[PDB]
């Protein structure tokens, strides 16, 4: 009857919230994921270019060691 | 009851009264058989609506493992 | 059904047999009244058993809400 | 009943499941913000010396306008 | 080239404008269902004190999370 | 330049991407809500010889348009 109704659909709204949210993280973790590589890679570029102390590049170094 | 009792006695002796006493009986028989059947309804009914209950929830936490 | 009818013919006319059947009938009203009791029994426990549990559930589902 | 602690203690899982995720988002989007934010300063370094043909820059630049499927507009 | 690359972002465009189509459809697809959906809810809730077995099994596909 | 005409490409094949992954999430709401109509209608069609009102609502429901 009616309180075992409300208790199925309580329990639904939880499950739908809980899949909503982890929906959220895994899409933010994969944009995440996504910036990151490109700064890896760009930190790759210029750990293969270091010795020619270029002044273009040692602002981009900078960049990539910089902290909020 | 107290009625079938006094029936039983009356019918240990001897024939207008021992005929209408057996359709008594006849009657009493059928009669609880009847209202046994009636009772037996009245317990099903009620244990299909527990077992309704049950199979419900049953099937709820069912559910909720996989959630 | 055929063991009932059986006795209420043998008594029909006119005898220490007819004390040996009534006894029998006597007996069969007895595990009738216990067997109806049997069953009387059974319906107030299906239907305590339905209203805790509608109780129980509905019991739960406030505490939930407070939760 | 065991069974009506079950149901109250999913309940708590379930809620306690979002908050974790919520939690996941919200310091990913944080992380993310924070290299995107590397990500334009370095653009715009790319962008002021795209006259000068500097190889080593235009390779950043391709990493930067990279996709999942690889370089936008390949070699 | 330049032939190239025009004729690859006027694909993209139109790859991305079809999405948003079938988006829009689905979308408008999926209220329509939910609105069903709802107003059979609606019936379920009027009917909870029946304990109608055939509209507790609806209400169970209502309140399903298993996709 | 060229820095301007990849930095457009990337946009394009990230909307592109957005607007799938949009029409796939909505499809898949559409596909989870009609598949419980259509498990209804399997409901209703099980229980037709009841000839129940409450059901007969119900199948109006399912095969309404518009
Ligand atoms: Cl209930
Ligand atoms: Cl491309």
């Amino acid at each position: 009857g009616a309180s075992m109704d409300a208790i199925k659909k309580k329990m639904q709204m939880l499950k739908l919230d809980k899949e909503n949210a982890l929906d959220r993280a895994e899409q933010a973790e994969a944009d995440k994921d996504f910036y990151f590589g490109k700064l890896r890679n760009i930190e790759l570029i210029c750990q293969e270019n270091e010795g020619e102390n270029d002044p273009v590049l040692q602002r981009i170094v900078d960049i990539l060691y910089a902290t909020d | 009851p107290e009625e079938h009792e006094d029936i039983l006695n009356k019918l240990l002796d001897p024939q207008s009264e021992r005929t209408e006493a057996l359709q008594q009986l006849r009657v009493n028989y059928g009669s609880f058989v009847s209202e046994y059947n009636d009772l037996e309804e009245k317990v099903a009914h009620a244990k299909e609506e527990n077992l309704n209950m049950h199979q419900m929830l049953d099937q709820t936490l069912l559910e909720l493992n996989n959630m």
